């Protein structure tokens, strides 16, 4: 994912260092002698160093959309940049490259020498890399990877955010942190999607489903209160930094409320089925409403959101209307059942 | 006690500009409940601070008065040691250090010495700064002068396109003396204040700071000029109008013929 391009040197210099390598002598700067203070020689040297500066700048200033790809991709991308910039420092610190720099310094040409460290943004890139270097090492995303139980997710979410708490000392950006949070919610949603897949939730009783329901809201509340603690955390961070009055968007619509709202509609849905199926058992309206009940509800189909609204808003209010029309008789029937006497 | 405040400002208006600091403290010693109500529109000289870590100088006013400390633009530190002050924007800190640099150049070109300072602060659609310049006279020379300048500038940047609205308010608090044999001692106080606003286009070759530099330059040229001719010539006119050098009855002759020509000019109407 990161281009690591070597720095090519002029071949004659390699032959000179090769001649010194046959002996074991350190290839000196004045080995060229008269060739040092010549025009075409220094001309080609600056050409090579100039292309080196472009090779360094090719990857140091590189940047992509912080929300592009999944969470692990962006996090791993920052890690890749850290080790890659260290490899650029490795190519910078070799004695052969330093030998070329010594040629340009000994030849009184300060341009490529000073620009080799200033024009290259490697120094500032490495210092920002080092500022984010402990923050990127030992990231507990694997705690979120193999977490299928909601309790594991509760403790995992709190653990990851407490490890992320070290962004008060490393200047974390605003929008970067918000896209980071949405990436965290992306993986949370993915894990929950397969969790609902391996749950077979459309066949269990309301006891187990109630426990799973409460556990889902447990995870959601860990998200809300700990996210507000992270909010206050970033609030005091922006206060201690004292930079400006930007229009920072905190109107975050993450990847988990999308399922949370559907859950809420199902809560009141189970209230209808709770009062009915829990009592109705107590003339065929009993059976008939369970008949029409299951008949308009047995096809949730992996309960995704898109088809959820797309067809289930009609099938949903249609289930309500099937109760109603089915349950329409009982009202006036009750008016019969007891008003006659 | 609002009329008391109006008469107090008029008293400072007519107060001798030699003891502005002492008499301002005295007037505050009358009604100290109205103290930091007067230290907003009563012009007084500046205060020279001392940046210890850098080895420079920086003036003191209310804009650098962060809490009760002063933000040394040569170091961006507060003195007294208040680690809780209102730091400027890092963006504006870079803009401020180059501002201090450009005005050191300005000060060196016109004043050939002296102390200067340029602080900055925000605005929703722009920013605003102050420019302090204090040039005391050549201590070696006998001319005991003290130029004092304060330039309240407010950059009201427009939407985009890099065109702005530069509002500027200045103040010069002059001071002069000569111990010349022909005059004995000729003390000379004085103070001015003006306002100007222009909408010069911002560009990569014309930054905001350059526009401010042109405005401060033009403003001080106008104030120094305006002073020298209008006000100081007015004082020379007053001394000449009080006592004349020519003997009277000679002036009656010249004024006699003057009135004769007055009749001659208003004769062929």
């Amino acid at each position: 994912e990161i281009p690591e391009i070597s720095l090519p040197i002029h071949p004659m210099i390699t032959n000179v260092a090769k001649q010194c390598y046959e002996r074991g002598e350190k290839p000196k700067v004045t080995d060229f002698g008269d060739k040092v203070e010549d025009p075409t020689f220094l001309n080609q040297l600056q050409s090579g160093v100039n292309r080196w500066i472009r090779e360094i700048q090719k990857v140091t200033k590189l940047d992509r959309d912080p929300a592009s790809g999944t969470a692990l991709q962006e996090i791993s991308f920052w890690l890749n940049l850290e080790r890659a910039l260290y490899r650029i420092q490795e190519k910078r610190e070799s004695p052969e490259v330093l030998l070329t720099l010594d040629i340009l310094k000994h030849g009184k040409r300060f341009h490529a020498t000073v620009s080799f460290d200033t024009d290259t943004g490697l120094k500032q890139a490495l210092e920002t890399v080092n500022d984010y270097n402990p923050l990127m090492k030992d990231f507990p995303l694997n705690d979120l990877l193999s977490a299928t139980e909601l309790d594991k997710i509760r403790q995992a979410l709190v653990a990851i955010f407490t490890h992320l708490r070290k962004i008060r000392n490393t200047k974390y950006p605003i929008q970067r942190a918000l896209r980071l949070v949405e990436a965290i919610s992306r993986d949370l949603s993915s894990q929950l999607l397969k969790v609902l897949g391996t749950r077979k939730l459309m066949h269990v009783a309301y006891e187990e489903f109630e426990k799973v329901m409460v556990a889902c809201f447990e995870v959601f509340q860990t998200w809300d209160d700990e996210y507000e603690k992270l909010q206050v955390l970033l609030r005091d961070i922006v206060k201690r930094k004292r930079e400006e009055n930007l229009k920072m968007v905190w109107r975050i619509n993450p990847a988990h409320r999308k399922l949370q709202a559907r859950l809420d509609q199902m809560r009141k849905f189970r209230r209808q089925h709770e009062q009915l199926r829990a009592v109705i058992v107590r003339a065929n309206a009993i059976e008939e409403v369970n008949l029409a009940y299951e008949n308009v509800k047995e096809v949730d189909g992996l309960d995704v959101s898109k088809e959820g609204t797309e067809a289930w808003e009609a099938a949903m209010k249609r289930y309500d209307e099937r109760i109603d029309r089915v349950e329409t008789r009982i009202t006036a029937r009750l008016r019969d059942q007891l008003g006659t006497a | 006690s609002d009329q008391q405040l109006d008469c107090a400002l008029d008293l400072m208006r007519r107060l001798p500009p030699q003891q502005i600091e002492k008499n301002l403290s005295d007037l505050i010693d009358l009604v100290p409940s109205l103290c930091e109500d007067l230290l907003s529109s009563v012009d007084q000289p500046l205060k020279i601070a001392r940046d210890k870590v850098v080895g420079k100088d920086y003036l003191l006013c209310d804009y650098n008065r962060d809490g009760d400390s002063y933000r040394s633009p040569w170091s961006n530190k507060y003195d007294p040691p208040l680690e809780d002050g209102a730091m400027p924007s890092a963006r504006l800190r870079k803009l401020e250090v180059e501002a201090n640099n450009a005005f050191d150049q300005y000060r060196d070109l016109y004043f050939e010495g002296g102390v200067s300072s340029v602080y900055l602060w925000d605005l929703d659609h722009g920013f605003a700064g102050v420019i302090l310049i204090k040039k005391a006279g050549d201590g070696s020379k006998k001319i005991k002068g003290c130029w004092d300048s304060i330039h309240v500038v407010e950059v009201q940047e427009k939407s985009s396109g890099r065109t702005a609205h530069y509002k500027l308010t200045s103040t010069v608090m002059l001071w002069l003396q000569t111990n010349k044999s022909g005059s004995g001692t000729m003390n000379l106080g004085g103070s001015l204040t003006r306002q100007m606003e222009k909408d010069e286009t911002v560009s990569d070759c014309s930054p905001h700071i350059a526009n401010i530099g042109r405005l401060v330059e033009d403003m001080e040229n106008k104030i120094r000029s305006t002073l020298n001719e209008i006000y100081f010539g007015k004082t020379k006119d007053i001394v000449n109008g009080l006592r004349s050098v020519q003997t009277f009855a000679d002036k009656s002759k010249q004024e006699a013929l003057k009135n004769d020509l007055v009749e001659a000019l208003k004769r062929k109407q």
